[PDB]
């Protein structure tokens, strides 16, 4: 792990990957608020929380397998392997937040920021979710709001993702 | 990779906005539809897949899947040509 | 069994006729503002994939689809069903997922040519306006109009006899089938 | 009451030209810069909750377009609202907020084919300009540009009775209906 | 020039060759694609995407000329006789439209217009009124009647039932097709 | 009736069409480097307030503008001003600020439909670069190219003559109807 | 309370809420303008202004309350309860502003700008500028107060903003 | 008293800070305050901050609401006064801060590209420039043209007005 | 003195992008870390007469900058420079003082639409990072971050043959015509 | 050459124009760290170090031929002229520093910057560096020299500058 590494890593992403990478890593920088992700992933080097595996787990819940064979050189079985044996540097509530995101239009993020307006710019699924957790109104254990949400924008596939969710917390 | 580079192009300059959206409902699974949202050519969708690694030089089966699924086997010969 | 390719190999074997067929069969769980763009199959199903009602587990609505608008080539091609199964299926009650009003409708546009058609528009004038009487209007249309006037319903079928009535009888019969099956 | 999720139902049971009607029919309450960017319902709603003629309290203008527009179905499943109390309530005065003359425009819109509204561009050469008389543009821009041009107004229905009674009498008859309301 | 040829043939097509050729095509092209192809040209286009047209391989071309007998064709642009096209598709391996589809056109090449509405009035416990309507050839009831899985390679029944009541040549080219 | 409250109406009732043609009318008088970033009708007008063109007392050139877009129904209703004022005030010479150049060019934009725009693109293709002969460019920002080759002038009009006579022949009377004013 | 209480507050804020947070707290410092809102916090503290109580209203009027749970330990009742016992350390009137700018975009404050350009005297400053700089502009203008809200009300009415104007006559209503 | 004096200090802004120093830069002669708590230092030991003059000096910035605060005054009663007594801070000034306000720095720019000329840095404020004028002797309440003109050049008519205005003010 | 007035309507006259291409072409004489704050023309005509290559008894550089942008509008008005006696200057070999590399790089920055810039893009997924291939990056910064990794230059021009292969026949015209100018 | 030629260029130069003359002066310092650029001058003259010539020089390297032709009276054929006949004030090594430096945008900057971090350390904590206060920094503890520029072209590599590796390989051609 050097310097060269987190500059392969931020050159090679794009905006969008960026602000994703931002909102995964938001509950292990919890203290304090990194703008970029090259702050981001100093903070973190510097924390002692990016290792070689820490930082093959975060190119690999960005589905960026083309780096981590080319800068980490690694495969998908390492990775998961590395991910089965080792603690996870970001949560599953934070993966099937992104995850929920990616199913998602602009049109239908419109449509769940109108139906939630009641109990609260092209602001993105997550930034929603930011505003959300600042508000207490989702968490790991608080998802019946954008359960029900997502259910009436018809969406029952996300509901029944997020129902999977909370069997797998059992 | 150059010349992969060149038959995804060629191929992406040779598919109309309905084959384009045949194929991004055919990558549905595999890409998001957020990011299909903002795919505007076959190249933008080959280079997505390209990242994921589900794609590339060695591995041209999901390439080669997707063009005959559309019944071009116009392009599918250019596929080969590459392969050789 | 790459259900995506199937899928669009179901979807490549449809047209535009069939497609409006399917759109106005699948009015109760899709809202007009979602059906408007629909302009290929392939979309369709994706609606129907987002309320978990087509997927690799679940074939019963696009089995219910493609056997009320009378394609059972793709029902023995595509889905292995035959003619009879699918009868049984939608005998048994509740296993119905398109409801018997919407059918009965659609049935009715099967029995309607084009002069007939025109005679429709022609009984319908003092009840909708010109626009949506113009000769770009299939009868599935109509009937959309119909419904959003509040002048065709469930309950609610006394126009429907009345142009019916002007034209042909064999349409009065389907529309009392259905009124005798919903006792 | 969920009032955002019933009007996000209400708008998910709306098409474009329907859409195209309602901003039709609000043209004197939301200007053309306000109007431009409005591409679907939702938005459309959220302007009216800017001058408070959409809350949970205060149904009466939504209801009055969609009756206008004659989706009396969304009234009935939605507002909980049939057709004979629509009529009653815009019967008495001064609760219409619609006005008369933006009415009676809208069902002239309602009573004209395609090969009509090519012959009412047809009919307004000399008073409208070639861009704004082209095959793509709907009988209600043309009430529209004609409101523009000070030629078609609430005083001034002259030029809008020489053109419709080139093509039909109903138009003409809706005309002085309208009049006679007066 | 082989692109000014392809289109040079396309314009000497009128529309019922374009149906013609779509219905023999239709083994190769599906229902979806065959709807906008509303000229010549943008069929063979088609073609050109399943690698059954280039200028190194005509014989699909050909094969749809001869059997839409329009020789005229095949010897002004393509060079070709109606011998070479015999030889051609009597070899049993090179004919690429299948002898069941082409019977069915040589069917709807040797029925009259009462014959065809005796057809349609044979075909209405079968087929419901829509796709019975007066603008409807026998084509069209065959597609009809595919889709409904009442004919085809191996369902003939119907078929000859229906052609019986009429004609005995019809049933002649359903036995021949038969026993090839 | 405060002034600023009285142009932000009037603001409100502009689309960006017509603000692209105000733009483009107001093209002597405001540079490229300035016309840039407006996006919005009272950007627009506080520029003219720079240059003492629009003030409580200078109304002028703002209902030049205004009457030249055939926008009257804001002269009647913000400006008191009625159509026929207008052409009187335009017809005594020397009082007209729009060039009638530039007023000539607007016109033909007026005049050609959305095939007649691409046919003139194509018609410059050996002439303009392809950056410049996007499809997401109007008659007016190929009238600003052409201005800017020294292709199109007041003096130089004859390949606006020829790509016209190519499209329609309305266009030629328009161009002669000027070049006679003259 | 302590010094690390005060340092994750102004390390968990952004910027839109920091810049919001120095506004609601201008009626308690008149006596300093601090610059940064770990100044302000500071000086709150040093005047006694800043008890844990002070501090849960000021994170819960910029609506932190993942702030109020993780660092005061406390949910939205018990911030209610302790503004329902205790004298608010920021004004109704301040809430207000900031509801108001909450609900104005980009383009809404811009033509209220341009609607109030004749009673400011604010030359040509290009630096778009929030609603609540546009509240601090007409403080220092005396054109705006929590006993002077005609020209703000009549300002939001022009803009067809009525729900703000409802918002203003509420506030009216509740004194 | 020093408490008013920490006040103001206390309570002006960068802008309001720096335009105090220039509308005061004629009444401080042979020095150069550079900051406003030593600029009012100097001002109260000279006898040149009485009431009044604090008064105008707030007045001048559009800082009412100090005006109402520490002085107790509202701006009719600072108008009245100004009518009545003559003014601590020239029209000249006050002309040169009100064009300053009406120039964003794209226009300041601008203008310091066109009278780079006449007298051979980045972002400096329009009252910079006017300093840099004042002290090469190319603007003063008598010789307002060359900016008059300049102004013109930059299409800012109404600041060309503005100084027309404050010509006719003068007789 | 009114040498600096001339420059100041010149600046006045030019868009964002004229800026940028002006910029591109002076890339030879104006480094990066200078060229990055340039964000309006006159800074460009100070950097310019920092370097001399300005003046107001020189005006060759900014005449041919001017000219190959085609604004021959501002050469003609404001520098007495007609579009013949431009290309007959330029005609001589020693007065060129932009490089024909430069100004075939931006004639083909000139010839590229914005689906043929994004397919530029992906066919430079290889050589350059994707940070630098946002949708706001226009031919010429990708140009530049080219030149950055010398995979383009006066003899490095196999990459670029490619992609203008990948998107279109004229450019590799553009391209073997300034090649076999040597 | 005198104190009005001295005078002058104080004055006429900017911010990051004195602080490359001071950079370009590093190695001639006179066992002084002088703040000023007058004060550099003043030294220079009265170490015989700053005749007509070697101020010539300084002007060309800040590429401010403007100030050459109207303080010292020359164009850039002659200060060319002189430099090829007569040895240099400021060594190659500056010369291709500075060159350097202005090949790169406050992008290539940060990135440079972020990739020294490892070797050097966070330094000053000012987030406006320029190319030569890294270059200071770095030949403070030791890390690039005349004799050592592999660190350096690693960097410049790392952040896709290979024009910049080039004209560093091309100085080390040259001796
Ligand atoms: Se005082």
């Amino acid at each position: 792990m050097s310097a060269e590494v987190i500059g392969q890593v931020e050159e090679a992403l794009d905006t969008d990957e960026k602000e994703m990478l931002l909102f995964l890593c938001r509950d292990v920088a919890i203290d304090v608020v990194p703008p970029n992700v090259r702050d981001l992933l100093d903070i973190l080097r510097e924390r002692g929380k990016l290792s070689v595996g820490d930082l093959a787990e975060l190119l690999y819940r960005v589905r960026r397998f083309d780096l981590l064979k080319r800068i980490l050189k690694m495969d998908r079985k390492a990775v998961e392997t590395h991910l089965l044996r080792n603690p996870h540097l970001v949560s599953d509530y934070r993966v099937l937040m992104a995850e929920i995101g990616e199913d998602l239009d602009k049109s239908d993020v419109s449509s769940l920021i109108f139906l939630m307006k009641d109990y609260m710019k092209e602001k993105s699924f997550l930034d929603l979710v930011v505003e959300l957790e600042k508000l207490n109104l989702v968490a790991p254990d608080q998802l019946d709001l954008l359960e029900k949400c997502l259910k009436n924008i018809h969406r029952i596939d996300l509901k029944t993702k997020i129902q999977k969710y909370k069997q797998s917390v059992q | 990779m150059d010349p992969f580079l060149v038959l995804l192009g060629s191929v992406s300059s040779s598919l109309s906005s309905s084959e384009l959206t045949e194929l991004k409902f055919l990558c549905l699974g595999r890409v998001g539809k957020r990011k299909l949202e903002r795919v505007q050519s076959g190249l933008d969708l080959f280079s997505m897949l390209l990242e994921q690694n589900d794609l590339e030089p060695g591995h041209t089966e999901l390439l080669r899947e997707l063009l005959a699924s559309l019944r071009r086997h116009d392009l599918l010969r250019r596929v080969d040509d590459f392969e050789a | 069994m790459d259900f995506s390719r199937n899928l669009y190999d179901i979807g490549e074997q449809l047209d535009s006729e069939d497609l409006a067929s399917l759109k106005f069969l699948s009015l109760d769980y899709i809202p007009q503002r979602k059906q408007e763009p629909i302009k290929d199959a392939l979309m369709l199903f994706q609606r129907l994939q987002e309320k978990r009602m087509l997927e690799e587990s679940n074939l019963s609505f696009l089995k219910e689809l493609l056997f009320r608008i009378n394609r059972l080539d793709l029902l023995i091609t595509y889905l292995n069903t035959r003619k009879e199964e699918m009868e049984r299926e939608l005998q048994t009650p509740g296993r119905a997922q398109i409801s018997a009003y919407r059918v009965m409708l659609y049935q009715i546009s099967e029995e309607v040519s084009r002069s007939e058609l025109r005679s429709f528009k022609g009984g319908l004038q003092e009840e909708i306006s010109k626009c949506k009487l113009d000769d770009d209007m299939n009868l599935l249309d109509i009937f959309i109009e119909m419904e959003k006037r509040v002048i065709l319903g469930e309950g609610k079928l006394d126009i429907l006899k009345r142009v019916c009535a002007q034209i042909n009888k064999s349409l009065l019969k389907i529309i009392n089938d259905y009124e005798e099956f919903s006792k």
